[PDB]
RNA sequence: AGGUAGAUUACCUGACGUUCCCAUCUGUGUGAACAUAAUGGUACUGAUCAGGCUCUAAGCAUCUUUACUUCCGUGUUCGGAUGGGAACGGGUGUAUCCUACUUGAUAUGAACCUACC
RNA sequence: GGCGGCACAUCUGUUACAAGAUAACGCAGGUGUCCAAAGAUGAACUCAAUGAGGACAGAAACCUCAUGUAGAAUAUAAGGG
RNA sequence: CAACAUCUUGUCAAACUAUGAAUAAACAAAGAAGAAUUCUCAGUGUUAAAUACACUUCAGGAAUUUAAAU
C-alpha cells in the first residue's frame, strides 16, 4: 500500500521549437516539417521585440508545438536516439526539466528536395508528477509542494533509469 | 552571492492580502456582489441564487440568499440521496444532475406548501423542450438565479442540466435553451441526454470494441447488472418517485483530534531544552 | 497701479453679525425627486382617504 | 494658486487606505438604509462614477428617500452668511452608517426597559422604579478617607540635572 | 470530524520541515458523444483500478510579517498668555493638549446557515 | 510706461496653514487634441523583472519551468484608480 | 580588485511616506409640533404568498401613563 505510485515521474509535455529569422517560405516549410514528424498543427510565433541585428515585431519568426501522453514519449526516443543517449550533466534545469538541440531532422530523406530543405530542432521534455493539476486547474488553483516537485537530480535518476542514458560531466 | 530576494520583511509590510475565499480559490468576488445586489428599496427582501457545486461525485445543489451574517441555505439537496429514489451508479451524470434539480424544486415547493398548484411537466415525452412556470391563477412562481461559480457554461455543461431539472419542477429560473444538451438538432437531443441515452450508448460501443475496456469504465455497472438498456427506464421511474416523496428522508459523530496546539509552558520549554542541548553540544 | 488682491479680512466678522441663517423646518419635508413608487402609493392613499372623508361629508 | 477642477487637491484625500485597495466589504452593499437613518459620506474613488464631490467628505446627513441603486442623503451647506439644504443620491459604495446616536439609542433602551417595569408594577401596586439619572459634567469628588495601613509614602522633589549627551 | 455557501478580510500572508483520511474533499482512469483547444495540459464529459504523494485541514519554531498591551515619554510638537530674559537668532516661565519610530511581553484566528459523519 | 511674458478661458502636484475658501510677472508642468474602437458586453488569461535550461543563438530573436502586490499597462501633463 | 548580495552606522525631502497630534469641521443628546405603551386598524406596492416590510399627518380611531431625557 505503499504510495510511491503517486510519486513516479513521467513526462507530460514534449515542446519541438523551431526558429527561423525569416517569415514566408522558410517558415511555410518549417511548419510542415512539425506537422509531419508529430502530426498537429503547430503554432507561428511572431516577434515580441524588434531588433536591426537579426533583422526582425509583428513578423512571424519561429514555430512550435507540444505533444503529450503516449506520442511524447516516441518522438523523445527518435531525438534521444539520434543523441544516443547522450546528455551533459548541464542540460537538466534545476526545476527538473530538461533540453537538447537536433541539428539534421531525420524525417524524409528520401525525397529531399531544395523546397523541403534542411531544418534544425531543439527537444525540450517538462516532467511531472501525478498531482500536478493543482496549479493547473481552474477551481482552487494551488502550489505543489517543494518536497512534491522535483529537482535536477530527480530527473537525471530518471533519465538513467527508464532509458540507460548517461550523464558526461564534461 | 547574488540574492536580491524579494521576500524580505520590507516586502511583507505592505503587502495586502486578498480576500479570504478568493485567496482560496473558490469564490469570484466580482460576479458574486451582483447575484447579491438587492434593490435598495426592497429592504431585507431575500434574493436567492441555486448555488450548484458538482464535485467528483456529487451535485451539490442549494437554495441560498446572503446576509452580512453569513449565507443561509433555504433548502438542499443532493445526488448522494438518489440511491433513494432507484438510482445507484452515474450519481454526476447529464441524467443525476437532472434528478439532483428536480428533486430541490420538489422539496423547495413541498416546504412552501405551494407544490400542489405548481406542478411543471410529468411526462416523458415533454423532457427535451423548453419549459417556464408562469403565473398560476394570479400567484407568481418562486424565482431564483443561477450561481454557477467558477465552471465555464458551455454548451453541454451539467448545470444547466439542474436548471432544467428546477424549472420542470415549477421553480422559475430565468434562463434562455442555448446552453442545454441541445441548443442545436432539437428535444430528442436534449431529451436522449436527459435520459442517460449517452452513457447507454457507450457501453453498448464499448462492449462492441473490448471487454477489457467494458469493465474498466464501466465496473461497478457490470457488477449491478444495470444493462445498457435499463439506464432509460431507470430515470424514468426515479422521477416519478421524487414528485411523490422528495420532502428529505430519515447519533454520536466519532471525532479524531489532530494536534492540540501547544501552551505557553510546553512551548517555553521546547526552547529552554534546546538551549540547554546546545550548551553541552558546543 | 499695482492694487492688492485678494484679503480675507474682515469676512468672517461680516458673517455672524447677522449670523448662519438656518433654513426653516419646511426646507427639510420636501418631497421633490423621491422614489416613483413611493409616491404613487402614498397619492393612492390620499386619495382613497379624501374620497371616504368626503364622502361621510356629503352624508351627514 | 489652484485650478478650478472638480478634483482639485486629492492627492492624499482620495488615496486608498494603507493596505486598503482592491474591493470592499460586502456589507457595504448589503446594509440596509431607510428614511430618516443617520449616514456619513465618505467618498470611494476606487468607484469613479457617482463619486459625490471633496466637499462632502465626511459630512454626517440624513437619508431622505431610497431608489433602486441609490441612497438619497440630505446634508447642510455653507453659503455666503446662511446655511442650505442639500440633497444628493449617492450609490452604497460611497456612504457609511453613522454612530452619531450609539449611546442617544442605548439611553432610549435604558428608560424603556424602566417604563415597561413600571407599568406592571403599577398593577401590581408596588412603588415604581426611577427613570435613570441625567448624565452630568464631571462632578467635584467627594470627601474620602484612606486606610494608612496598606500607604506607601514616595517623596517628590526636583531632579539634578544630568546631561542627555 | 468533513463538505457547500459565506461574513471579518494576514491573529487569515510567506519560508522550513510535520499528522491522519474511517466518511467527505482532492488528487486518480478514459476519450464515445455535448464541448475543447497547436496539445483530453486547461475547460468538457464518461467513470471508480489504485493513493494519502501534493492538495485541503490541524499542529512545530527564541521564524520574517501581522494584530492588541506596556514602555518609549509627558520627552517632539501644540492651543492660550507679559511693559518676561536676548543686539540678533531664537528659546523660558504660567493655566493646558499630548504624537510617532524603536524596544519588551502576548496572540497566530473568532464566528453564521445547510448536508453528512 | 515700452520691449518681453499671459499669471486673460482653462487642468495636475506644491506654496497652503490635517473642514470650506485661499495671493504674488511664486515653483515643476499641461489643453484648444485623439478614438468604429481606444465605446458596450461576455469569456479566457496575467503583467515588469529575475533565476535555471534548449542547435545555429552570442548581452539582445523563439521555446519551457520557477519566483514574481503590480516595481507593467491603462492615447496624453501630473496626481488618484 | 571591483561588482553583486546581506548585516550595521551618519545625515535629509514643498512638489516622499507607514504612523500621526494640538487647534479645527460636521453630527447626536427626544418638535407633523413634549414622550411611551396597549387595542383596533385601512389604501397602494415590494413578496412565492404574506399577518413580514415600505410610504401614507410614526394613514387613521380609542384608552392608560406621562413634562423625563448634559
Amino acid at each position: 500500500c505503499k504510495s510511491d505510485v503517486m510519486r513516479k515521474i513521467k513526462i507530460d509535455k514534449l515542446v519541438l521549437n523551431i526558429s527561423v529569422g525569416e517569415s514566408g517560405d522558410r517558415l511555410t516549410r518549417a511548419a510542415k516539417v512539425l506537422e509531419t514528424l508529430t502530426g498537429q498543427t503547430p503554432v507561428l510565433s511572431e516577434a515580441r521585440y524588434t531588433v536591426r541585428a537579426f533583422s526582425i515585431r509583428n513578423d512571424q519568426i519561429a514555430c512550435h508545438v507540444t505533444v503529450r501522453g503516449a506520442k511524447a514519449a516516441e518522438i523523445l526516443e527518435k531525438g534521444l536516439k539520434v543523441k544516443e543517449f547522450e546528455l551533459k550533466a548541464n542540460n537538466f534545469s534545476a526545476t527538473g526539466n530538461f533540453g537538447f538541440g537536433i541539428e539534421e531532422h531525420i524525417d524524409l530523406g528520401l525525397k529531399y528536395d531544395p523546397q523541403v530543405g534542411i531544418y534544425g530542432m531543439d527537444f525540450f521534455v517538462v516532467l511531472a508528477r501525478p498531482g500536478f493539476r493543482v496549479s493547473r486547474r481552474k477551481r482552487m488553483q494551488d502550489k505543489i509542494g517543494r518536497d512534491h516537485l522535483l529537482t535536477k537530480e530527480d530527473a537525471i535518476n530518471w533519465f538513467k533509469e527508464t532509458y540507460e542514458g548517461i550523464v558526461l560531466n564534461k | 552571492g547574488f540574492l536580491k530576494v524579494i521576500k524580505n520583511r520590507a516586502y511583507f509590510k505592505k503587502y495586502q492580502t486578498q480576500f479570504r475565499r478568493r485567496r482560496e480559490g473558490k469564490t469570484d468576488y466580482y460576479a458574486r456582489r451582483k447575484m447579491i445586489f438587492q434593490d435598495k428599496d426592497k429592504f431585507k427582501t431575500p434574493k436567492y441564487r441555486v448555488v450548484v457545486r458538482i464535485t467528483n461525485k456529487t451535485v451539490i445543489a442549494q437554495i441560498a440568499y446572503s446576509e452580512i451574517i453569513g449565507d443561509k441555505i433555504l433548502c438542499a439537496a443532493y445526488s448522494h440521496e438518489l440511491p433513494r429514489y432507484g438510482v445507484k451508479l452515474g450519481l454526476t451524470n447529464y441524467a443525476a444532475a437532472y434528478c439532483t434539480g428536480l428533486l430541490l424544486a420538489r422539496r423547495l415547493l413541498q416546504k412552501l406548501g405551494m407544490d400542489k398548484q405548481f406542478v411543471g411537466v410529468s411526462d416523458a415525452a415533454k423532457l427535451g423542450e423548453d419549459y417556464t412556470p408562469e403565473e398560476v391563477d394570479e400567484r407568481r412562481p418562486f424565482k431564483c438565479i443561477l450561481d454557477v461559480g467558477l465552471a465555464r457554461t458551455t454548451t453541454g455543461s451539467k448545470v444547466f442540466a439542474v436548471l432544467k431539472g428546477m424549472c420542470d419542477g415549477g421553480v422559475y429560473v430565468p434562463h434562455s435553451a442555448t446552453r442545454f444538451a441541445g441548443a442545436g438538432e432539437n428535444e430528442e437531443a436534449l431529451r436522449s441526454r436527459i435520459l442517460g441515452g449517452h452513457v447507454a450508448a457507450y457501453m453498448k460501443y464499448l462492449s462492441g470494441e473490448d471487454a477489457d475496456l467494458y469493465k474498466k469504465q464501466f465496473g461497478r455497472f457490470i457488477a449491478a447488472g444495470i444493462a445498457p438498456e435499463a439506464l432509460e427506464n431507470i430515470y424514468i421511474e426515479a422521477h416519478k418517485k421524487i414528485r411523490e416523496n422528495p420532502a428529505a428522508e430519515k447519533k454520536e459523530h466519532k471525532k479524531y483530534p489532530t494536534s492540540k496546539k501547544l501552551t505557553l509552558e510546553q512551548r517555553k520549554a521546547a526552547i529552554q531544552a534546546k538551549l540547554a542541548k546546545l550548551a553541552q553540544q558546543a | 497701479s499695482k492694487d492688492k488682491n485678494r484679503s480675507s479680512h474682515n469676512q468672517s466678522h461680516k458673517a455672524h453679525r447677522n449670523g448662519f441663517y438656518k433654513p426653516k423646518k419646511s426646507a427639510y419635508m420636501s418631497t421633490k425627486g423621491m422614489n416613483v413608487q413611493v409616491l404613487k402609493n402614498t397619492k393612492a392613499q390620499r386619495k382613497f382617504a379624501l374620497a371616504k372623508k368626503l364622502e361621510a361629508k356629503k352624508a351627514a | 494658486p489652484l485650478s478650478n477642477g472638480r478634483n482639485r487637491r486629492t492627492r492624499k484625500l482620495f488615496k486608498r487606505p494603507f493596505r486598503g485597495h482592491g474591493l470592499s466589504n460586502t456589507s457595504t452593499i448589503l446594509h440596509t438604509y431607510k428614511v430618516g437613518d443617520y449616514v456619513t459620506i465618505l467618498c470611494n474613488s476606487s468607484i469613479q462614477h457617482g463619486l459625490p464631490y471633496k466637499a462632502f467628505h465626511g459630512k454626517t446627513g440624513r437619508v431622505w428617500n431610497v431608489n433602486p441603486h441609490a441612497i438619497g442623503v440630505m446634508v447642510n451647506k455653507k453659503v455666503n452668511n446662511r446655511i442650505v439644504v442639500k440633497r444628493l443620491h449617492i450609490s452604497p459604495e460611497h456612504i457609511k452608517p453613522s454612530g452619531c446616536q450609539k449611546d442617544f439609542l442605548e439611553r432610549k433602551a435604558a428608560v424603556a426597559a424602566i417604563r415597561k417595569q413600571n407599568i406592571q408594577l403599577k398593577k401590581e401596586g408596588k412603588p415604581l422604579l426611577p427613570l435613570p439619572a441625567k448624565r452630568l459634567p464631571k462632578q467635584p469628588r467627594p470627601a474620602e478617607l484612606i486606610k494608612g495601613a496598606d500607604i506607601k509614602f514616595t517623596t517628590v522633589a526636583p531632579l539634578k540635572f544630568e546631561e542627555l549627551y
